[PDB]
């Protein structure tokens, strides 16, 4: 896989 | 101020329409417009700004990696075109990063007094310096990495004092700082320790949440777990 | 001529790099540059031009349909924002269509003497008038539809005299003219008759092909079949 | 489904 970073929207 | 003549409320409405249409460049131009009205952003408006630029730089970063990979293969055991086109894409990516960091500095961060707004903007500042660090190669690279680290560290200090361990912004910050450590700072052990500690502290706080908060926290905790599975 | 100072060969090389990077706006700017050098395009170069604009207008058309659908729901049994933003997208789509039709008219079509080049460009001309027809609503709509029909008909007359029934350009032309009949000209029976006749005549000519030509023809014949299954 | 039209590249 690639490294996962956070979505643009968090909540 | 290309959006100087449009109402703030119209820019926000059109940012939502652009998201539905997957017109992320338009969405970013609309949300830059909204920010430049000089009022603070609500939670939902901060999310619109973050989504819009995430998607614009997301496509530039994916393009850059395709080109940089072709360029590296051309330099193993041809003309300037691959280098020239990688540089063009890299220059546009740096400009979008400079525009976001410009909005955070003028004047989103200094007016953000609530922990949720301040942490959100400092996380963004770390993120956009991280994207610059991903393509940095000259005299400035060390200073770009330190600018990312410093923004993320200030965000982490506030999130740890002011937010519960399951707060989605706190969890998203910790996820992104751990990717910084692994991918940028050459600190895989720091990456793995931060992701583990972040996951475990959130796990122990899930019992306090509604089914809806639970679902937001566990979505981001799964990305900490996917990274730890990849890294160990 | 933004690309006036770049070598034709460099523009073609960078169009291929942009395709790999899925940077279709860049790919279109590079191929507009190449066309404006004033030399005819090879088969592969015509494909680069067609791919680049297809993908740019493809994203505009998808955005337009999302917005036009939100706008129609707002007018069932709010402010000007949805209409204004649909118009902005529609105006940019019309500009990309005008740019392609401009390149075909200055001077790709008049210099295209071989059946494969001439049919390819006339098909494109029909396609870009069809995209204009999809958003047309005023005094010009009938003339836009007739411009599409006329380009497609000239392409069909040449393809039927000069190309075998399995020729991928001939098959792609016939597929697109049938969609024109169904979606634009309100002629579903003409659509269904053209798709059937096109499929059946190609089927009867498959025996003449290599495994590689067979695979190119049958891919497009499957789209005729998918449409006929949808339409009947 | 939606109506299928030809790919950008034909051969
Ligand atoms: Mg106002
Ligand atoms: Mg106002
Ligand atoms: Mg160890
Ligand atoms: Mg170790
Ligand atoms: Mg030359
Ligand atoms: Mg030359
Ligand atoms: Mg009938
Ligand atoms: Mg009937």
């Amino acid at each position: 896989r690639r490294n996962a970073s956070s979505a643009g929207r968090l909540q | 101020g290309a959006m100087g003549s449009m109402e703030r409320a119209s820019l926000i409405q059109k940012a939502k329409l652009a998201e539905q249409a997957e017109r992320y460049e338009d969405m970013a131009a609309f949300m830059k417009g909204a920010v430049e009205k000089g009022e603070e952003l609500s939670c939902e408006e901060r999310n619109l700004l973050s989504v819009a630029y995430k998607n614009v730089v997301g496509g530039q970063r994916a393009a850059w990696r395709v080109l940089s990979s072709i360029e590296q293969k051309s330099n193993e055991e041809k003309g300037p075109e691959v280098r020239e086109y990688r540089e063009k894409v890299e220059t546009e990516l740096q400009g979008v990063c400079d525009t976001v960091l410009g909005l955070l500095d003028s004047h989103l961060i200094k007016e953000a007094g609530d922990a949720e707004s301040r942490v959100f903007y400092l996380k963004m500042k770390g993120d956009y310096y991280r994207y610059l660090a991903e393509v940095a190669t000259g005299d400035d690279k060390k200073r770009i990495i330190d600018s990312a680290r410093s923004a993320y560290q200030e965000a982490m200090d506030i999130s740890k004092k002011e937010m519960p361990p399951t707060n989605p912004i706190r969890l998203g910050l910790a996820l992104n700082f751990s990717v910084f450590h692994y991918e940028i700072a050459n600190s895989p052990e720091e990456a793995i320790s931060l992701a583990k500690t972040t996951f475990d502290e959130a796990m122990a706080d899930l019992h306090t949440l509604s089914e809806d908060s639970y679902k937001d926290s566990t979505l981001i905790m799964q990305l900490l777990r996917d990274n730890l599975t990849l890294w160990t």
